């Protein structure tokens, strides 16, 4: 019924604008406006405004006066935050929410936006199969280790999506300057390897896509 | 909801949330049409008309009527609220007095505005029966799905918060509701408009001398008198009004049948009214020879009625006629 | 310019009743305040409970409502969820603003312990001709979300050159981490036993690769 | 009857704020000095005498004056009409409506009837008219444009759309008292309301 379903995580060096969407479902978008709220690491949830999506009129906190801009593309349901000349201290997930009931019924997935200085290096893919020798059990794991890039995000799935049910994807973490990401997928032994299984990365500030399958050791 | 300065505000003139604008004692049927500077209705978001926001501090409180009063002369009955605006069934009075509870205190709103209910009719009650013919009265509905009309409702200007201009421990400090709009300076030269989160003073100290603003445009007010400008632009917010005067047929008046008597061309009429009736005929010769007289005593009186005819009109009462061969 | 507090953090046990309250720094929460109470539970997933003090959201269950109790909006769990383990956050409207609480932490009793599935992989060959080498130590399912994870290149502790992530909550509730070992093509060649040692609610899980 | 839908006024701090004669109907605006608003905090405005307000108030057509409202007239004299039943001879029947003058017929039935002109040339209506939802008034209404205030016509608007009215109210607003908003307009009250 009710989805609100946000763009995905960016990275930004200083200075920088970024356009976070809010692309609204189920509900007819001009009788139910939008609240914005900045779930700062740390700190807690904050109420950042709320824009009248019948008239365009957009409320601030007093916080988000400023470099804080609510718009909305009306016509395919979605409302935009942006936030201009980025301050590092802006990294956060921000929520878009659907005022109703006398409060909010409804939150977004999250946009999570990391202000950081740093150049563009794509990932490295690489397959992980299980050790050498045997690995006889009712089913298996199989993984997949994307290192070394910058900034985020990236996506990550297995067989293009239709293979989701025993997936882990493990968050993204810097370490040296980078990003290390991977996942985990387990099968039952009959599927792998008789079945193909294969890991899709894809890193949008690059221009990087891999698909990489996971082939047995031997 | 919109505070302004409410004239005798119980003690004097306070700011009270429920200041009390265009009273419109115009229509007939015992109401009034009442502007509230306070916008109950809804909750701040979305639910139930029949709660209640005014402003306390900066802020709403947007929570239930339970015990609103309107009043003149006797205590009021509600009629309905939409928006900023309440309609009421009122006695003459002269003057208006309106307030709710909040619940720790009275908070009310009066005024002075000439009051009156002539019903529409010859007879000049003050008050509407249960029984009598129904005619053409002026009214206002119960409804709020109302277009009829519309007011111009643009911005709030700036007001007053010098709860905002605290200490820094020597220089005085302004903070923000949420991030809104602080303008800002004192007598001394320090910051000279203020549009910030919470600065702070260099130059003076005395919280007495200077700027304690709060340009909150995220919600449009009515155009009070009793409102400062919002001195950048006429904005936007042309909004409607609820309570358009309508042509109810009042439920209305009716004097009790008139003591037909006869006599040579002369209509004796012992009559004996419950409020002051406005008689008047019509001698239909060509020669009009009218009458007219507010009756509220008994009172025989007589018409020299001709040979063609005469009318008569006993109040509202539809008007007779009469042959006086 | 108010404060909203809620209490820190509340443990409760399936079955039970627990109250939340939520707390305005200017007076009492009255109804013209409408609050609002949302859970957070983990992947920053956001659902609204109750909003104008007392209504719930549809689809919200019943064991869910929202009141005043003295001055303050209060959230009441009836016959508490294992499932109900998350963050609640209460919201207070102040006449043009929301503020919003710190947020509850509430644990509930259930989910019977699991122990963690370790998986320990090889550099993999394209990445040995990189003249690198990265071990890679997965557990998953675990509960409760707390493990130690310990390394040990040919019997021998390693210490540095490991690094290894926060427990994530998957959607199942139980918890997930990683652990990376880097060494260098070359150091990898050099030793040859490499191991990955979890330690879960006492057992101790150890995976061992042989190159 | 009017309504002084009042502009919320201005309030400089410190300083003249100089008024213009807005094309409102009966745009009375009137600056004033000397003030120490009284806003929710106190006063607001730091000075003391250069402290600023500028009163402006217009009239405007009421929301009455769309359904309540007397009305004018220039009556000339036109041309009379009668839904004259004849029930016929044997036809019996024929209930139509006609005219006076001395030419028309109307074949409604079967039978043509030529009407009138009558010799009683009696408008009873004046030539001047006021008109009250169902109360007629020959009155000698002064004119659009020129009702003066308190008296009848103190609001002359042509119709109830027309935007452009004749408002001679006498407004004249005065300056609040001791350092308060609010916005003084003496006013005659309407000569609608009187005349009623």
């Amino acid at each position: 019924q009710i989805q609100l379903v946000q763009s995905g995580r960016e990275v930004k060096n200083p200075g920088e604008t970024v356009k976070i969407s809010c692309k609204a479902s189920g509900y007819t978008f001009t009788e139910y406006p939008m609240l914005w709220v900045k779930q700062a690491p740390g700190k807690g949830f904050r109420w950042m405004g709320l824009i009248y999506t019948n008239t365009g009129e957009p409320t601030y906190a007093e916080e988000f006066k400023g470099r804080f801009v609510f718009s909305l593309e009306i016509s395919a349901s979605t409302a935009y935050l942006q936030i201009n000349n980025l301050t590092n201290e802006d990294t956060a997930t921000y929520f878009c929410v659907r005022d109703y009931f006398i409060s909010l019924d409804y939150w977004g997935q999250g946009t999570t936006l990391t202000v950081s200085s740093a150049k563009t290096t794509a990932p490295s893919v690489y397959p992980l199969a299980p050790v050498c020798g045997g690995t006889t059990g009712s089913s298996v794991t199989l993984g997949c280790l994307v290192k070394g890039y910058f900034p985020e995000p990236v996506t990550l799935t297995w067989n293009s999506g239709s293979l989701s049910s025993g997936v882990h994807t493990f968050p993204a973490l810097l370490q040296s300057g980078l990003y290390t990401l991977s996942s985990s997928v387990t099968v039952t032994s009959n599927t792998w390897p008789s079945q193909t299984i294969t890991c899709n990365v894809a890193h949008p500030a690059s221009s990087t896509k891999v698909d990489k399958k996971i082939e047995s050791r031997r | 909801p919109y505070i302004a300065d409410c004239p005798n505000c119980g003690h004097s003139r306070c700011d009270s949330p429920i200041a009390i604008e265009e009273v419109r004692g115009d229509a007939h049927a015992g109401v009034i049409r009442i502007q509230t500077s306070a916008m109950f209705g809804l909750k701040t978001d979305g639910v139930d008309l029949a709660y209640m926001s005014f402003m306390n501090g900066k802020t709403q409180k947007s929570i239930k009527i339970d015990n609103l009063h309107v009043r003149t002369s006797a205590p009021c009955s509600l009629v309905s609220h939409h928006g900023y605006y309440i309609l009421a069934q009122c006695p003459p009075g002269d003057t208006v007095t309106v307030g709710f509870h909040d619940g720790p205190n009275r908070h009310t709103c009066t005024v002075a505005h000439k009051v009156e209910f002539r019903p529409v009719g010859r007879e000049k009650y003050r008050h509407p029966p249960e029984h009598g013919v129904e005619l053409p009265c002026n009214r206002y509905t119960h409804k709020r799905a109302d277009q009829g009309h519309y007011v111009e409702m643009h911005q709030p200007g700036l007001v007053a918060d010098h709860s905002l201009l605290s200490i820094h421990s020597a220089k005085v400090k302004i903070t923000v509701p949420s991030g809104a709009q602080v303008k800002y300076y004192c007598k001394c030269p320090d910051v000279r408009e203020g549009i910030t989160s919470s600065d702070h003073t260099t130059t003076c100290t005395d919280v007495k001398q200077c700027r304690a603003y709060l340009i909150d445009n995220k919600k449009w007010v009515y155009n009070s008198g009793r409102l400062p400008r919002g001195e950048g632009d006429t904005f936007k917010g042309k909004l409607h009004v609820p309570f358009v005067p309508v042509k109810a047929k009042c439920i209305a008046t009716l004097a009790p049948e008139p003591l037909v008597e006869h006599k040579h061309r002369t209509l004796i009429l012992h009559l004996h009214p419950d409020h002051p009736t406005l008689l008047t005929t019509r001698s239909l010769g060509s020669d009009a020879n009218p009458t007219r007289q507010w009756i509220e005593r008994p009172t025989t009186v007589n018409f020299t009625v001709t040979g063609e005819g005469l009318e008569y009109t006993w109040g509202n009462h539809p008007p007779k006629r009469v042959w006086a061969q | 310019q108010a404060v909203v507090t809620q209490e820190s953090a509340l443990t409760t046990s399936p079955g039970e009743t627990v109250t939340l309250t939520c707390r305005s720094n200017i007076g009492a929460v009255t109804s013209s305040n409408c609050a609002n109470w949302v859970q957070e539970k983990p992947d920053h997933f956001f659902t609204g409970l109750i909003g104008d003090t007392n209504n719930r959201r549809s689809g919200v269950p019943a064991r869910f409502s929202g009141s005043l109790i003295g001055d303050k909006a209060a959230l009441t769990i009836t016959g508490a969820q294992t499932e109900d383990e998350a963050i609640y956050f209460c919201a207070l409207w102040y006449n043009n603003l929301w503020v919003f609480g710190g947020g509850t932490k509430l644990t509930v009793l259930g989910q019977p312990k699991s122990s963690p599935s370790v998986t320990l992989f090889p550099p993999s060959s394209e990445e040995l001709e990189t003249n690198k080498a990265t071990l890679v130590c997965t557990i998953t399912d675990f509960y409760p979300g707390v493990v130690t994870v310990d390394w040990k290149v040919d019997g021998t502790p390693v210490t540095q050159g490991m690094e290894t992530t926060q427990p994530s909550k998957q959607s199942n509730n139980k918890y997930m981490a990683s652990s990376y070992l880097t060494l260098t093509a070359r150091a990898w060649e050099r030793h040859s036993s490499y191991s990955c040692q979890v330690t879960h609610e006492g057992h101790t899980v150890e995976k061992s690769l042989s190159r | 009857k009017y309504k002084t839908k009042v502009p919320s006024p201005v309030v400089k701090c410190c300083g003249a704020t100089q008024c213009t004669s807005k094309p409102h109907p009966d745009y009375q605006c009137q600056v004033f000095t000397g003030v120490y608003p009284f806003m929710w905090g106190g006063a607001y405005c730091f000075c003391d005498t250069e402290n600023t307000q500028m009163s402006e108030a217009y009239v405007e057509r009421s929301e009455e004056c769309s359904i309540d409202h007397a009305k004018a007239y220039k009556v000339h004299t036109g041309t009379v009409q009668a839904m004259v039943n004849i029930t016929y001879g044997s036809v019996s029947w024929r209930s139509a409506d006609v005219y006076v003058n001395g030419e028309t017929p109307a074949k409604i039935g079967d039978a043509k009837l030529i009407i009138g002109p009558l010799s009683s040339a009696w408008s009873p209506f004046d030539n001047k008219v006021v008109v009250y939802g169902h109360e007629v008034y020959n009155y000698d209404f002064p004119e659009y444009g020129t009702g003066k205030a308190g008296s009848f016509g103190d609001l002359q608007s042509r119709t109830s759309t027309s935007n452009d009215l004749y408002a001679n109210t006498n407004l004249k607003l005065q300056r609040p008292q001791a350092g308060i908003v609010h916005t003084p307009f003496t006013q005659a009250p309407s000569g609608f309301e009187r005349w009623k």
